[PDB]
């Protein structure tokens, strides 16, 4: 096995596979390609680097954040010239040389075949549009493993992201042309992370595959897979305010100060805020133990009935920020029932949070 | 804290 | 107490003072002082007041007031009042209703007499520090070491640190003369005394007690207790008349000691330099037996000779420097390594050497 390869032709490819076997890196020259690989064998990272300069076929498994740290290390526009050498592999670049420990590439581990059961392309900026819009609302490490992960879901012509922690949740849809079957899956947070970073930002199209325990997705040079999560995810359709005749609108900035500074004299742990509202008003009040006390007044557009609700003020502070946006509705039922929060001039996501008695 | 679900 | 101060007049003095949880804060004579401490240090920082105020004093929460000044408006108009056992504070459609500890249990330092004086700009003090700093001890049982040597000598002022393995030294000329004097600030105080400057135009005073030193820029004046222990003498640390100059460009000669580093000892992070005529080599193993090497242009016409040591202490020297070109004074194998700023030679460290 041997290649040589342009730095910044290697540095993007070693990042999104990098991210004890399972501590190398799969390296393949086979066919005038370099292909890298990692796992940690729920999950799979492959990139693909065409190979212009001369070079010879084999297969080798390096240690990854080594590998990884020598090549960022080397100048820019360096030509690193790689090669396996017994037990060891040799990189080498300008007057620069190492040499790496390895594991045979017999050993490193091959996620199970599986068939893809439902497919579809979109733009990047959807992608990162529908995690970017959700992501916050996953649960961390919830005994419940199917709200740590994020609902994908097809419906008609739209893909849909939906998270929640069973205190709050998240769902956000976006059109992407193509008749698409009925479908749900799990992918496990960790999956999401990954998916998220191996968007460039570039106008290359993202490829999904969907089967009956795996999801894949093809972007460039790239390709993730990651196994799914099992159990029943709850039906944002239910968590939605039924009926609300209670609509409030505020600068989000402006919505966003106000309960940032509220905050401070919120319970440490339980967090708590009042909301009041009324005609054209919201105040906002929070105190702790210590009996200290914080007040916000704000001018907002209100016409319903007079009510007092209770937030972990938290929550509607990742919702505010998460929307990047000038104006914020909030929708309401009673002191009891969830609120529901979106962006003013945009219904592609939906906030719903749950409240505190 | 009053759950979703 | 009454004062409605604007907010961007009292972030700065906050950030730089911040019951030991609370500040202290006076309305006297036309001026808020604002007092934080921990009972090994304080510092005091004076706004003057435009507005219509009352006198009086308190304590309030030293992070939450903070926090709700930072978190209003910018350019919000802050008026604070006692009422009670609680502090008002008001701004806009904004009120706060803060716990309040009484101002005559806040606890001062005991009083000092000032032994040795100077005034310096305040980028020297920035400068002596910051080329030392990070050679200080951390919670090391030679208690002594865990701060920075000032020392005064004719019309200079010097730091020395060292963690027992490296050392850092720095000296500069100040244009007053003064007694031959030293004294160890805590490493808490260093950097405590580090962040009280802007590097601005208003200078820098000092002020040395048996016990104590107090810095004065501008509004605001710290105050430490010093350590009360022995240093250990840094002229004994330093090669004798090393014969041998290297010099390199301080940036090619970080990045090669960096991918070094990558197959160094995890642990102890040996490499070893193999110096010849304008040329020098760069090895390091781990016992995983990976190997690295390196090989570079520089400017060198001594004996040949090689060397090792911790790569840790040397890429943490070449970052502090952050020059075009570096100075490394050489002696033999058995010697320790001392290395230079190649155009300055007011700051220098020292490095030891490692058998490997
Ligand atoms: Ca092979
Ligand atoms: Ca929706
Ligand atoms: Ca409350
Ligand atoms: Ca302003
Ligand atoms: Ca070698
Ligand atoms: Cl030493």
């Amino acid at each position: 096995m041997k290649f040589t390869v342009e730095r910044e032709h290697l540095l993007k490819p070693l990042q999104q596979v990098s991210g004890p076997i399972l501590g190398n890196l799969l390296l393949q020259v086979a066919d005038g390609t370099l292909s890298l690989t990692g796992t940690d064998l729920e999950m799979e990272m492959v990139a693909r680097v065409a190979l212009v300069q001369p070079h010879e076929p084999g297969a080798t498994t390096v240690p990854a954040r080594k590998f990884f740290d020598i090549c960022r290390g080397l100048p820019e526009g360096a030509e690193i010239a790689v090669q396996l050498e017994g037990e060891r592999m040799l990189v080498r670049s300008g007057r620069s040389r190492f040499s790496l420990s390895t594991l045979p590439a017999a050993d490193f581990p091959n996620l199970d075949d599986w068939q893809s059961e439902v497919e579809f392309t979109l733009p990047q900026a959807t992608m990162k549009r529908l995690i970017e819009a959700t992501q916050f609302s996953m649960a961390h490490q919830d005994v419940r493993y199917y709200l740590n992960g994020m609902l994908f879901e097809t419906e008609g012509e739209e893909l849909r992201t939906v998270a929640t922690d069973g205190h709050r949740l998240a769902v956000c849809s976006m059109p992407i042309g193509q008749s698409l079957p009925s479908h749900s899956v799990i992918v496990p947070r960790k999956g999401v992370i990954e998916l998220m970073r191996m968007l460039d930002g570039g106008d290359n199209p993202l490829r999904v595959q969907i089967g009956s325990n795996n999801i894949r997705a093809h972007v460039g040079d790239f390709i993730f897979t990651s196994k799914l999560v099992d159990g029943r995810f709850p039906d944002y359709r239910r968590v939605l305010p039924k009926n609300p005749d209670k609509h409030l609108e505020a600068g989000c900035d402006l919505l966003k100060q106000a309960f940032a500074r509220a905050a401070i004299l919120s319970n440490e742990k339980f967090r708590g805020v009042r909301l009041y509202v009324s005609e054209n008003q919201l105040k906002i009040t929070a105190n702790n133990p210590e009996q200290e006390e914080a007040e916000e007044i704000l001018d907002v557009t209100y016409s319903g009935a007079e009510m007092e609700i209770g937030f972990n003020v938290s929550y509607v502070l990742d919702v505010l920020n998460a929307l990047k946006c000038e104006n914020v509705r909030m929708m309401l039922t009673d002191s009891v029932s969830s609120v529901q929060i979106e962006d003013a001039a945009s219904q592609s996501a939906a906030y719903v949070v749950m409240p505190m008695r | 804290q009053l759950a979703l679900f």
